[PDB]
RNA sequence: UCAAAGUUUGAG
RNA sequence: GGAAGGGCACCACCAGGAGUGGAGCCUGCGGCUUAAUUUGACUCAACACGGGAAACCUCACCCGGCCCGGACACGGACAGGAUUGACAGAUUGAUAGCUCUUUCUCGAUUCCGUGGGUGGUGGUGCAUGGCCGUUCUUAGUUGGUGGAGCGAUUUGUCUGGUU
RNA sequence: CCACUUUAAAUCCUUUAACGAGGAUCCAUUGGAGGGCAAGUCUGGUGCCAGCAGCCGCGGUAAUUCCAGCUCCAAUAGCGU
RNA sequence: GUCUCCGUAGUGUAGCGGUUAUCACGUUCGCCUAACACGCGAAAGGUCCUCGGUUCGAAACCGGGCGGAAACACCA
């Protein structure tokens, strides 16, 4: 029992949006550089009860 | 009366439309159906324990709603003292509607047809799948269970299983123990055994015919003992009745218990029949296209233009159209018109500016077409034939021609 | 919110300010002649009555 | 396993004169689907035999009978050697020339026999029902066709045709017979052939 | 110095 | 726990009292009924409870009609005065200028957008605070430091007498 | 892309003239971001539906688990199944 | 066809010419229970199959009606 109906119910009705235009992201090695720089050399601050890389209050 | 019956069907269809829409936030709704034979006490008890259970429901808004509905469905049942014939259908709950208006409702009624489909539910919504499935299946089929012992004549809806009339007989013994008399007694036995068949074949006319036309779309004969056949293929059984002999079914058992067996062995055929008749009708529709003739039509524009005028004979429609009749209206001038819009053209359309004057021509709400036909096909030309997309001729009608058209009462030329 | 068709809404007023309103006439350039009657306490012209615009006083000659 | 072809005689269709008729009469088109596309402008009435039912109504209506719809075995949609247009004739497979052998073609006419012969002469590229050469050869592997066409493309095989209509040779070639054989000589075996 | 005492929303 | 020990409470019993359940009424629920009969609370721990004895008010409910008490901004709107407030007489329930006909008016109020407010006895106590009530009127409850356990934990908080 | 070289004859590399980059470009993907397990209690839609989820689970109207946007993480001419 | 018997609250049955028509179950309404069941107390409910007769009086006795069920249908 139960119909095979609603199927694509949600995916259908969601509010479609464009995916913006930001930038060519740096690739290969350069990407890796930039990553390395932002873990170790730029910040290295005084600590305040642990970190977060995608945290947002 | 026929007209009063058609009003009661329309009433119930409208009731279903509302109950399917209803809905209520939080809460549940007592779906309920009490079949004809049942004892209502039995239902009262069931409810009372369903009450007691519901009092341990953890959610409040659901709980208190369900308890309320069960309290009130019990009170409805108190007003009846025997189960009404043709069953009972109760529908309690606390439906929500526009204006943020939480409203309680308790719809009970004997439905016009007998029905054989009990049901109890609490759920967020009401359940009317039973009811629609008893308006759809009109198709009454006649059953006759012949046996050496005796007969049984009975009618049959989708689920409902009626017993019209019956009898049994003391037929003679198989053998005659004198050498000469053996032959005479045999000939005599053949005469009383046949006479029984003659009686059955008359009684079936007496029961399953009405005003020189059989009331049953089939006529299943059943039994054992090469008897049902003796009826089936006799000159005594009336040819208009025997035209609609639909099955000879070899059942074990006889009589009432014989009945059910005869139905379960019949199930496959009574499904095919509804498709067979459909194939036949559309087959003729196509014949008029195949030969030049002229007496067919298709596509709303043409078909309704044919209906409006010197009408169609038969109007054929796929049982769900999407297609819908809208009533358009002007703000200033008060000029109005109506149009038959497709699912794509009805949903969003910049066409409906008034243009000549120069205003936004507002589309006042619709009435979906198939229903529009069902309302007022009688005020035209008649025989509204609902069809399907199961048969090859059915699908070709639905896919190609648009599931709409009709066989016309005479030749008509169309233009543009 | 299904509003009834014959009931419908009820529109409110729209005034009509007809430019600079004239209550006066020029008699021999220097002197002036007033058209409409003034208050005792322009008590304007109705079709029969003489209605005030402020102190709500009312008069008519039968 | 049965599909439909629609065919439009480019001579008998004159979409300006008749003012449509097919558009109006076709149920698919009244259904609201691009089954036929015509307009008063634009030569030759188009049909999506894809969306066509094959009702056989448009065939009756058209005032010159320009529209011919037929069925055809679903098998044959694979093996389609040439189709010149939309709603045109549709050859299926080719003959299989083998060298050292006279290939006898047989069958009634108006059945792509000239299209076969053009293709095999190499003047016509068998479009393969597309409307290419490396894609063509690959379609003819395992079969003497690929050797045939490959042989054509590197050494230009000279295609020579004895035609059907013999009485449109007169209105072209002048002079005596004996002169004309001498002009076209290459084998240098006139006397033996004569 | 031993009578009877069965069951428990699917609705989180 | 329809397992054993102790030990206790008239929201437990015993002994008794006065009763309630019976009647008429008063009032609260639930039902039915209804335009509406607003709603919360249903074992103790809902039901003369909401300090709820509602004529109106209260009031939420329904059936009617007024009103803005729509701040501020950015603008459009700025004077050929944007467009707040008005005895008639018809209408209205109404001595609501609410509307139609007509008056004339603060004179910088306005109206329209958008942002955005604001209110609401609207929904959600199963989103929360606070406050109650109940567990639970009984004698119960906790960590420190030591000891016991791989540990969850335990001991202290205990055989006994006592209250 | 001229020309050598290559080579049986070529191609390819290689060498080599001449043109040949502002990132709108010569545009890096594949998987995930509740736990195992690196990484959002972000913002929209859905409302035990659709769906995700190897396992534990998420979804019944504030979803860190769905469908989307944003960000973030892993590996990277590769990465899933 | 014959002869026999039986037709009584919702169900199954008692009923000796003067009965409030008996018993059991079921139903309804209280309690008991958190709820239900069990249990306890209450209550309602017979067209005595139908019609006619006898009788001071018939649910029964007697007649015919409509229903329903057993036994017989053998010797060639
Ligand atoms: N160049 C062309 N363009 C359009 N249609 C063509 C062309 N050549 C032939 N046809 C169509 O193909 C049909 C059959 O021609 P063809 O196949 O050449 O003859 P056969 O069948 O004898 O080989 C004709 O009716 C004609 O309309
Ligand atoms: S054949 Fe019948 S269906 Fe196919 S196109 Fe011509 S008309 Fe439309
Ligand atoms: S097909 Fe027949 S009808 Fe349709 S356009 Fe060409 S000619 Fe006119
Ligand atoms: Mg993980």
């Amino acid at each position: 029992h139960g119909s095979l109906a609603r199927v694509g119910k949600v995916r259908g009705q969601t509010l479609k949006v464009a995916k913006q235009e930001k930038k060519k992201k740096r690739t290969g090695r350069a990407k890796r550089r930039m990553q390395y720089n932002r873990r170790f050399v730029n910040v290295v601050p005084t600590f305040g009860k642990k970190k977060g890389p995608n945290a947002n209050s | 009366s026929a007209a009063d019956r058609n009003v009661e069907i329309w009433k119930i269809k409208k009731l279903i439309k509302s109950l399917e829409a209803a809905r209520g936030n939080g809460t549940s709704m007592i779906s309920l159906i009490i079949p004809p034979k049942d004892q209502i006490s039995r239902v009262a008890k069931m409810l009372a324990d369903e009450f007691g259970t519901a009092s341990n429901i953890k959610s409040r808004v659901n709980r208190l709603s369900v308890l309320g509905a069960i309290t009130s469905v019990q009170q409805r049942l108190k007003l009846y003292n025997k189960v009404p014939p043709n069953g009972l259908v109760v529908y309690c709950g606390t439906i929500v509607t526009e204006e943020g208006k939480e409203k309680k409702v308790n719809i009970d009624f004997e439905p016009f047809k007998p029905i054989n489909t009990s049901l109890y539910l609490c759920d967020n919504k009401f359940h009317t799948e039973a009811l629609t499935a008893l308006l759809s299946d009109d198709s009454k089929f006649g059953f006759i269970v012949i046996d050496g012992s005796g007969a049984l004549f009975g009618t049959l809806q989708g689920n409902t299983r009626e017993v019209l009339h019956k009898f049994t007989v003391d037929l003679p013994k198989k053998h005659g123990r004198a050498a000469q008399s053996a032959l005479r007694f045999a000939r005599l036995r053949m005469e009383k055994r046949h006479n029984y068949v003659r009686k059955v074949a008359e009684t079936a006319v007496q029961l399953f015919i009405s005003g020189d036309k059989v009331n049953v779309a089939g006529l299943v004969l059943a039994g054992s003992a090469d008897f049902k056949t003796e009826l089936s293929q006799s000159d005594m059984f009336d040819q208009r009745l025997q035209s609609k002999v639909l099955k000879l079914v070899d059942i074990s058992y006889g009589g009432e218990n014989g009945f059910n067996q005869a139905i379960e062995l019949s199930t496959e055929v009574l499904s095919n029949v509804k498709f067979i008749q459909e194939k036949k009708l559309i087959g003729r529709y196509f014949d008029e296209i195949s030969q030049d003739t002229g007496k067919y039509c298709f596509g709303v524009e043409d078909t309704l233009k044919a209906l409006e005028m010197g009408a169609v004979e038969i109007l054929i429609v796929y049982e769900n159209l999407d297609i819908m009749r809208y009533v358009l209206h002007c703000q200033g001038t008060e000029e109005e018109k109506i149009l038959y819009l497709t699912p794509e053209q009805e949903k969003d359309k910049s066409h409906f500016t008034d243009k000549e004057t120069g205003q936004e021509h507002e589309l006042i709400e619709s009435m979906p077409l198939l229903e529009w036909f069902a309302n007022n096909y009688k005020k035209f030309g008649a025989t509204l034939e609902i069809v399907t997309d199961k048969s090859q001729e059915g699908s070709q009608f639905v896919k190609g021609f648009g599931g709409i058209g009709g066989i016309l009462r005479y030749r008509v030329d169309f233009q543009g | 919110k299904s509003y009834t068709t014959p009931k419908k809404n009820k529109h409110k007023r729209k005034k009509v300010k007809l430019a600079v309103l004239k209550y006066y006439k020029v008699d021999e350039n220097g002197k002036i002649s007033r058209l409409r009657r003034e208050c005792p306490s322009f008590m304007a012209s109705h079709f029969d009555r003489h209605y005030c615009g402020k102190c709500c006083l009312t008069y008519c000659f039968n | 396993k049965l599909t439909r072809i629609a065919i439009v005689n480019h001579d008998k269709c004159k979409p300006k004169k008749c003012r449509q008729e097919c558009k109006k009469s076709c149920p698919v088109v009244r259904m609201g689907k691009l089954c036929i596309e015509v307009t008063p402008q634009s030569k030759i009435a188009w049909i999506s035999e894809t969306l066509c039912i094959g009702c056989g109504i448009c065939i009756k209506k058209c005032p010159f009978g320009a529209l011919s719809i037929v069925n055809l075995p679903s098998n044959l949609e694979k093996e389609t050697t040439h189709r010149y247009c939309a709603n045109a004739f549709k050859l299926h497979r080719l003959p299989i020339p083998r060298p050292g052998e006279v290939l006898g073609l047989v069958g009634t006419n108006g059945i792509g026999k000239s299209t076969a012969l053009k293709i095999l002469a190499g003047k016509q590229k068998p479009n393969l029902g597309k409307y290419d050469w490396q894609e063509i050869l690959t379609y003819f592997r395992g079969s003497e066709l690929q050797n045939y066409f490959t042989k054509i493309l590197e050494d230009d095989l000279k295609a020579i045709i004895k035609p059907q209509y013999v009485d449109q040779i007169p209105k072209a070639a002048k002079g005596t017979v004996g002169s004309i054989l001498d002009r076209k000589d290459e084998t240098k075996t006139q006397a033996i052939v004569c």
